[PDB]
């Protein structure tokens, strides 16, 4: 579509040679800046080479400015249940004759337990003491050695995955594409760098904006049912017990199983209480109904709307009422980078055909050009008031782009060149004013709002009075009569009003 | 758990070869073999003429 700003910053600086017989370009590594744009835009980025008369332009598309946080750590909580068991092997040997465990032997496996399984997990081998007598199933007035054995287990295998995080910067989407055709997305972070991709590093710049109610949040959301929640998480390993942040594990695969290496945890999760020979163990793990206040994806606390927003790596979004940030530039880098040029251009010449649009407003003026020339997209369009630059195809068709004017009347004469031939194009049309929208029930925000036009907020008086008139002297003399007249019938009805109110009460 | 050596246990939608799988099993006098992971034992001596 349209584009502005312009920044040309490092205009002939490359050291190529004859172009490996013909022509061609060997690296353009500079700096510039790209100020804040509005939602729905396009920032073209046009280089200048001392050879070559044209080039190719860099646009940059941004489609919603979200408020998402930083990933301070990734982990998977797995749900956890309530599995035991228990033995009552009489002592009948030198082992169970005052105790069981001499002084730390936990291992209480004689090769027959079902411990050694890939679906048990892991735990804690115990032991308790045990009854003598006939009815106690031995021959032996002496207590026995009863051991037990504890394990969680998850028969449905629920997966849950938390993000713990406390900065809530700003951020954006960028579709950028090359000059060279290769067109692809990627969401920058404010200050963090977005994956350069082939010495493109532009990131994002927020305004330090404060919030409210954002002070224990998280990003805890769920794979097989796919629902989301916002309540205050954990932190790394080292936790404490009595709210989120049960036995976790190393990946997503260490998540259907609870088996060792990966899976860490405290102590204290899993209580066992038993009377006679039992071991029954009873649940202490926390469900999700547990949990403090648990807000869920309609939140309304504050001017926060949080929502949540079909996009990959996020899926925490949010969008309070219009704030018109101060400032959104960006700031892009360059590594390395080439663009094949013919400087070849031929003659070429376009002409205006269509004009429409608002006033200095969100959308702009739209203002069709029609060109016609041998080459692909060689092609730059410079005149006063705004610069706009645009790509073409071969041949003749219809392009349309936006340009800001600030005048009612757009009658004016600009200049344009499709690579090294220049012509001049003329503008003439109607064009019309709106304002601001203002709100109304039913409809909420989405991503942002960037700014709006609200600097003159008066009627200027050459526009004023012009449709009306047009003769200027006729109509404002036929307007003054008809006025007197209007104004002497109505004096004549009042005073008759007048006259038959006063008399005959 | 589909399939154990040739003998249909369980309904299942994909079947693949026979994989090691260390599981606890007991025989009560039917056909086939019953096999259980959560059980808690008990030893008795009752003292009989048998041992
Ligand atoms: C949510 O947490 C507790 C739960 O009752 C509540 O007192 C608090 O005001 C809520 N908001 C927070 C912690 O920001
Ligand atoms: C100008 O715009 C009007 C309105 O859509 C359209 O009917 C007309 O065909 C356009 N003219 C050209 C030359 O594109
Ligand atoms: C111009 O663009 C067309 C679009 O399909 C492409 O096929 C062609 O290779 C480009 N270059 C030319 C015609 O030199």
């Amino acid at each position: 579509e349209s584009c502005d700003e312009m920044v040309h910053a490092d205009s002939k600086l490359v050291s190529c040679r004859q172009g490996s017989g013909n022509m061609k370009e060997c690296v353009t590594t500079g700096r510039a800046l790209l100020p804040a744009v509005n939602p729905g835009q396009e920032a073209c980025l046009h280089f200048t080479a001392p050879g070559s008369p044209d080039s190719k332009c860099l646009k940059i598309k941004v489609k919603r400015i979200n408020l998402k946080c930083k990933k301070s750590s990734s982990y998977f909580v797995p749900d956890a249940r309530s599995r035991c068991t228990s033995v009552r092997r009489c002592r009948w040997a030198g082992d169970c004759q005052s105790g069981c465990p001499p002084h730390s032997t936990s291992n209480s496996f004689s090769d027959d337990w079902a411990g050694k399984m890939d679906r048990a997990g892991l735990g804690f081998s115990g032991c308790s003491d045990g009854c003598g007598g006939a009815a106690c199933g031995c021959f032996n007035a002496a207590p026995s050695c009863i051991f037990w054995r504890k394990w969680v287990e998850n028969p449905h295998g629920i997966i849950w995955k938390v993000s713990p995080c406390a900065a809530w910067v700003p951020s954006a989407v960028i579709e950028l594409t090359m000059p060279s055709g290769e067109v692809r997305t990627f969401h920058p972070m404010s200050g963090i760098p977005t994956q350069v991709f082939k010495g493109v590093s532009v990131t994002y710049l927020g305004s330090d904006m404060e919030v409210s109610g954002l002070t224990d949040l998280c990003e805890i959301e769920e794979l097989k049912s796919k629902k989301l929640a916002l309540a205050p998480c954990n932190q790394a390993g080292m936790g404490v017990v009595g709210k989120v942040g049960e036995i976790q594990c190393s990946s997503e695969e260490s998540a259907r199983t609870i088996k060792k290496d990966g899976c860490i945890w405290n102590a204290d999760l899993v209580g066992i209480e038993l009377r006679v020979d039992d071991a029954v163990c009873y649940s202490k793990i926390t469900s999700v109904e547990a949990v403090a206040n648990y807000s869920a994806i309609p939140t309304t606390i504050g001017g926060l709307r949080f929502e949540r927003s079909h996009d990959s790596l996020g899926k925490i979004s949010g969008s309070p009422l219009d704030i018109t940030a101060i400032r959104g530039s960006f700031s892009v880098n360059y590594r390395g980078l080439r663009l094949s040029l013919s400087e070849i251009t031929a003659t070429c010449t376009g002409e205006v055909t269509n004009v429409s649009g608002c006033y200095s407003c969100m959308t702009g003026a739209k203002v069709s050009i029609k060109l016609h020339s041998s080459k692909n997209s060689t092609a730059h369009v410079r005149c006063k008031g705004d610069e706009t630059a645009f790509s073409v195809l071969e041949g003749v068709h219809s392009y349309t782009v936006s340009l800001s004017f600030d005048h009612a009347v757009v009658d004016e004469q600009c200049q344009l060149n499709c690579g090294g031939h220049e012509s001049q194009v003329t503008l003439k049309g109607n064009l019309i004013f709106l304002d601001v929208p203002k709100f109304v029930d039913g409809s909420y925000m989405q991503t942002y709002h960037s700014s709006v036009p609200t600097g003159a907020n008066i009627p200027s008086p050459t526009d004023w009075l012009n449709a009306l008139f047009g003769r200027w002297i006729l109509g404002v003399i036929g307007v003054l009569l008809g006025g007197l007249a209007l104004f002497f019938l109505i004096m004549s009805l009042f005073k008759l009003g007048t006259k038959q109110v006063f008399r005959s009460r | 758990i589909c399939k154990i050596d040739g003998v249909v246990f369980n309904q299942c939608e994909g079947e693949s070869l026979p994989q090691p799988f260390d599981v606890a099993w007991m025989d009560v006098g039917h056909s086939h073999k019953i096999i259980m992971r959560e059980h808690k034992t008990k030893w008795v001596q009752e003292s009989s003429s048998k041992d």
